[PDB]
C-alpha cells in the first residue's frame, strides 16, 4: 500500500548514500542496495574498531593484481575498484557476496581450506582466543601465511570463463562485525584472508 | 507466484544484519520493524558518508592499510634522466631496516648494490608497464611492479614456507601443498612418514627434544632450526616453529602444528 511506498523511499535513500558514482547506482536494484549498504556498514565497522585500537590509490595502481579481503564464511568483505580490470566483475557486483560463487568448483575445497588457522575446516574457540590475546608479528604470524593458487571466474576470458589467480596474503581477524550468539552475547572476531590476488602468466 | 521467495529473504536477511550493524538499532528493547531499520540505517549511513563530496568505499589511508595487511612493501618513485628520489612511503622502514630521511635526495645506488645496476640503467627508457625483480638488500627479496608516467612502483616480498599437521610422535597428518616449492615432495609422498625420518642425523636429538619441549609448552610457540632433507637428495636448512593444541572432534591428544621455512 503506501507502506510499499514507504519502504521503497528509504531504499531509494539508501541508493544515493552509497559511495559510487549516480551511473552506477542507478544500476542497481533493491537487493543490491542493501546488499551493498550492508557492505559498507561492515567496512566502517571494522575501520571503527582499527581506529579505537590506537596513497593508497598510486599503491592499488602499482600492484600487478587486486586486493581481496574474504571473510571466515567465504564473505567477500571488500575488494578493490581494479577488480574489474582482471576479472570483468565490478566493485559493486562481487560486495558483501559468497566467494564461492567465483571459484571454479575443483578449487573451492582448497580456497575454504587456506581460511582456516590450521587448514583444517571442521565438515576450536580456545586457540583462536590465544591468538586474539597475542595480538595487541606475533607468535602465530608463520602459521596464518598464505600462498596458493585458484581459477576465479573471469567474464574477460572467452575460453575457460576462468583466469588462474595466485593469492597472496595473511589472515587476520575481521574486528567490528558485531555476530551475536543465542544467548544475546557478542560473538569473537573470526580470522579473514587479507590478500592481493595477481594472474599467473 | 510468489515464486521468488530467495529474493525476498534476502531482503528480510539484509535488513537484519542492518539492525546488527547500526549501534542503536540492536540496542532497542522494541523489536524495530522493517521501516523503522531501514530509517535507522539511512540516519547512521548519511552520518558515515559525512557533508559530501565525492563517493569512495574506502578513504585513501584505509585503501593503504588493507595493501599493507595482505602485502609487505613500499611505494619508491624515481626518474629515467635523474635519480630521483621523488617519494618514499612511511612504511619502507619496517620492510627494509633503514630509515626515512636516506631516501630523500639521495643517491639511488647506496642500497640496490652489489653491483649491477645495470638492467635498471635500461629499464628507465620508454621502450608502458615495466615489472621486474631487483637486488635488495643486507645490512645493516624487492620484487617491485610498476608503471611510468618517470616510474611508480611498490617495492615488495612464491612460497618459501608450508604449514604441516602432526600426531604426537611426528607423522605427518597434514602437508600444505606449499611443501612441492619448498622441500621438493609432493604431500602424498610425506603423509604417514614420521618427520625425524627427513632430519639430518646430527640433528636428530635435537629436534627430539624440540617436539618434547612443544607439548610442554602446552600452545605457546617454540622455533627450532635444522636439515631437512628435500627430494633431491639435497640437506635444506630449516627452521620449523610448532605449538600443541587439543583437537576437538577426536578428542585426540594433543595434536602438532608446524610452519616449516627455509630461512
Amino acid at each position: 500500500k503506501r507502506h510499499r511506498d514507504r519502504l521503497n523511499a528509504e531504499l531509494d535513500h539508501l541508493a544515493s548514500l552509497l559511495p559510487f558514482p549516480p551511473d552506477i547506482i542507478s544500476k542497481l536494484d533493491k537487493l543490491s542496495v542493501l546488499r551493498l549498504s550492508v557492505s559498507y556498514l561492515r567496512v566502517k565497522s571494522f575501520f571503527q574498531v582499527v581506529q579505537e585500537q590506537s596513497e593508497g590509490r598510486l599503491l592499488l595502481e602499482s600492484l600487478n593484481g587486486f586486493a581481496l579481503v574474504v571473510s571466515a564464511e567465504g564473505t567477500i568483505f571488500y575488494a578493490s575498484a581494479t577488480i574489474v580490470d582482471y576479472l570483468g566483475f565490478h566493485q559493486t557486483d562481487v560486495m558483501h557476496q559468497n566467494i564461492y560463487d567465483y571459484i571454479h568448483v575443483d578449487d573451492r575445497q582448497d580456497f575454504c581450506r587456506q581460511l582456516h588457522w590450521a587448514m583444517d575446516p571442521p565438515q576450536d574457540d580456545a586457540i583462536l582466543g590465544r591468538l586474539l590475546r597475542a595480538q595487541e608479528p606475533t607468535e602465530y604470524s608463520a602459521f596464518l601465511t598464505r600462498c596458493f593458487i585458484c581459477r576465479v571466474r573471469c567474464l574477460l576470458d572467452s575460453t575457460s570463463g576462468f583466469l588462474t589467480m595466485q593469492f597472496q596474503g595473511k589472515l587476520k581477524f575481521l574486528f567490528g562485525q558485531k555476530k551475536k550468539a543465542p544467548s544475546g552475547a557478542m560473538l569473537p572476531p573470526r580470522l579473514s584472508l587479507f590478500c592481493i590476488a595477481a594472474p599467473v602468466l | 507466484s510468489e515464486i521468488e521467495r530467495r529474493r525476498r529473504n534476502k531482503m528480510t536477511a539484509y535488513i537484519t544484519e542492518l539492525s546488527d550493524m547500526v549501534p542503536t538499532c540492536s540496542a532497542l528493547a522494541r523489536k524495530p520493524d522493517k521501516l523503522t531499520i531501514l530509517r535507522m540505517a539511512v540516519s547512521h549511513m548519511k552520518s558515515l558518508r559525512g557533508t559530501g563530496n565525492k563517493p569512495s568505499f574506502l578513504t585513501d589511508q584505509e585503501l593503504k592499510h588493507l595493501i599493507l595487511e595482505a602485502a609487505d612493501g613500499f611505494l619508491f618513485i624515481v626518474s629515467c634522466e635523474t635519480g630521483r628520489v621523488v617519494y618514499v612511503s612511511d612504511s619502507v622502514t619496517p620492510v627494509l631496516n633503514q630509515p626515512q630521511s636516506e631516501w630523500f635526495g639521495s643517491t639511488l645506488y647506496d642500497q640496490v648494490h652489489p653491483d649491477d645496476v645495470d638492467k635498471l640503467r635500461e629499464q628507465l627508457s620508454t621502450s608502458s608497464r615495466r615489472s621486474f625483480i631487483c637486488r635488495m638488500r643486507c645490512g645493516n627479496v624487492v620484487h617491485c611492479t610498476g608503471y611510468i608516467k618517470c616510474l611508480v612502483a611498490i617495492g615488495r616480498l612464491q612460497p618459501t614456507e608450508f604449514i604441516s599437521r602432526h600426531n604426537i610422535e611426528g607423522i605427518f597428518t597434514f602437508v600444505d601443498h606449499r611443501c612441492v616449492a619448498t622441500v621438493g615432495y609432493q604431500p602424498q609422498e610425506l603423509l604417514g612418514k614420521n618427520i625425524v625420518e627427513f632430519c639430518h642425523p646430527e640433528d636428530q636429538q635435537l629436534l627430539r627434544d624440540s617436539f618434547q619441549q612443544v607439548v610442554k609448552l602446552k600452545g605457546q610457540v617454540l622455533s627450532v632450526m635444522f636439515r631437512f632433507r628435500s627430494k633431491n637428495r639435497e640437506w635444506l636448512w630449516v627452521r620449523t616453529s610448532s605449538f600443541t593444541f587439543q583437537n576437538p572432534y577426536s578428542d585426540e591428544i594433543e595434536y602438532i602444528i608446524c610452519t616449516n621455512t627455509n630461512v
